[PDB]
């Protein structure tokens, strides 16, 4: 599991990429296809809320779904 | 939540 020491222990022009290479495979669980754009959008997140997400599976749904509404929002905003 | 984040890929 990644926690706050583990974080900063890391460089911090590396944090995001420690939380995302956890993050993905969750994600990806969720979502196969859209996985990547949608780690993407999440890892804008603050890295607090991030490391509580990756340890509370409901609250990473929640994410989850939230980021597909408005990835496909922007779909038809585009079109 | 921003929909032109750049997309995520995995090591």
């Amino acid at each position: 599991p990644l926690t706050a020491s583990m974080l900063a222990s890391a460089p911090p022009q590396e944090q995001k990429q420690m939380l995302g290479e956890r993050l993905f495979p969750l994600i990806q669980a969720m979502h196969p296809t859209l996985a990547g754009k949608i780690t993407g959008m999440l890892l804008e997140i603050d890295n607090s809320e991030l490391l509580h997400m990756l340890e509370s599976p409901e609250s990473l749904r929640s994410k989850v779904d939230e980021a597909v509404a408005v990835l496909q929002a922007h779909q038809a905003k585009e079109a | 939540l921003n929909p032109n984040a750049k997309v995520w890929q995995e090591i």
